[PDB]
């Protein structure tokens, strides 16, 4: 029903990008987010995307200019675009809706900075 | 019983009626209605603290918060009393709400009659999204649609 | 300003072909949160306009009218802001004027494949359908 892929291992500065399939069930209440659970801690909300058209996106402090959400209505699809990667950001980011009660995650993808 | 109603008007094309009911004095409240003209998915809905129209949904101030509370979703306990969550709009852009909340009053200290009723652009994160801004609107975006609530 | 619509890709074709006409909108509020029902509206030459399909700009419903019900399909590109229609197994009788029009977001069940209910309308396109 969530289906995460892209992550993987890279350097300090690199970038990567983060692709989730959804079910046409939670993806048509046009809120959908990224969850990192960080290292140790619950999956924290990162960027957010809902609204009309394309979206709305809206980030985190953390990522906040180097993270841009987005969506393919016409495929279901939410990806997340990941630029200057720093040693924090090393998680498993989760792809899921925000905003109501939260579907049962996904695998998420893992995602390394070093 | 006391009874109340809001209409919902704006610019865009969004508008509906919303009822509340309290059977019991300080007791919970029916929130029921519909609202058409939106984009499918989610929307946030408030409850602002000035009954004011005059520029617009503007005025309404922000969302009713007589404790002086940070923002939350209605089943979280740090919460503005006006915040009411999210409101899901099918693929015809009908929300037919249906809640049921208990911090809200048609009277008392949390009453809501004479303040402003609003559904908002995108959707409320619950708080739960991680800058300043999620603390205090949620990131509900622009008001869509307001009204004053009155008395039934 | 306004909203302005403009048919396109009609022509002639022959008992059993199709076509796919399409809308696209041009000027007017182009903000998300400003929905319409998107509208594909039928005239015969003596007869009154009929209105076949619409769709939402806001989400995805479509409603059909029982006369086409199975053949045509519309469809819509809200980035390219145009509304299509794919006609397909085409009868005689849906020779016409092919006229799209938009009309409030707002608009309850039973009000948005009427023709009265609708705001801007589109000039026309013709279709013609030989036996």
């Amino acid at each position: 029903q969530l289906q995460e892929s892209g992550g993987g291992l890279v350097q300090p500065g690199g970038s990567l990008r983060l692709s989730c399939r959804a079910s046409e069930t939670l993806f048509s209440l046009y809120a959908m987010g990224w969850y990192r659970q960080a290292p140790g801690k619950q999956p924290e909300l990162i960027a957010t995307i809902s609204g009309g058209g394309e979206g709305t996106g809206n980030y985190a402090d953390p990522v906040k200019g180097r993270f841009t959400i987005s969506r393919n209505n016409a495929d279901n699809m939410v990806f997340l675009q990941m630029n200057n990667l720093k040693p924090e950001d090393t998680a498993v980011y989760y792809c899921n809706v925000y905003g109501t009660n939260l579907a049962p995650w996904g695998q998420g993808t893992q995602v390394t900075v070093s | 019983a006391t009874k109340a109603v809001c209409v919902l008007k704006g610019d865009g094309p969004v508008q509906g009626i919303i009822n509340f009911e309290q059977k019991e004095s300080n007791g919970p409240v029916k929130v029921w209605g519909s609202i058409k003209g939106l984009t499918e998915g989610l929307h946030g809905f408030h409850v602002h603290e000035f009954g004011d129209n005059t520029a617009g949904c503007t005025s309404a101030g922000p969302h009713f918060n007589p404790l002086s509370r940070k923002h939350g979703g209605p089943k979280d306990e740090e919460r503005h009393v006006g915040d009411l969550g999210n409101v899901t709009a099918d693929k015809d852009g009908v929300a037919d709400v249906s809640i049921e909340d208990s911090v809200i009053s048609l009277s008392g200290d949390h009453c809501i009659i004479g303040r402003t009723l609003v559904v908002h652009e995108k959707a409320d994160d619950l708080g739960k999204g991680g800058n300043e801004e999620s603390t205090k609107t949620g990131n509900a975006g622009s008001r869509l649609a307001c009204g004053v609530i009155g008395i039934a | 300003s306004q909203v302005q619509l403009q048919e396109s890709g009609g022509g002639s074709v022959q008992a059993g072909g199709s076509l796919r006409l399409a809308c696209v909108a041009s000027g007017g509020d182009t903000r998300p949160y400003i929905t319409y029902w998107m509208g594909w509206y039928r005239q015969a030459p003596g007869k009154e306009r009929e209105g076949v399909a619409t769709i939402y700009t806001g989400g995805s419903g479509t409603y059909y009218s029982d006369s086409v019900e199975g053949r045509f399909t519309i469809s819509q590109d809200k980035a390219q802001r145009t509304v299509y229609l794919q006609m397909n197994d085409l009868k005689p009788e849906d020779t016409a004027m092919y006229y799209c029009a938009a009309g409030n977001g707002a608009l309850p069940p039973g009000r948005r494949l009427s023709p009265q209910n609708m705001d801007t309308w589109g000039p026309g396109t013709q279709v013609t359908v030989s036996s």
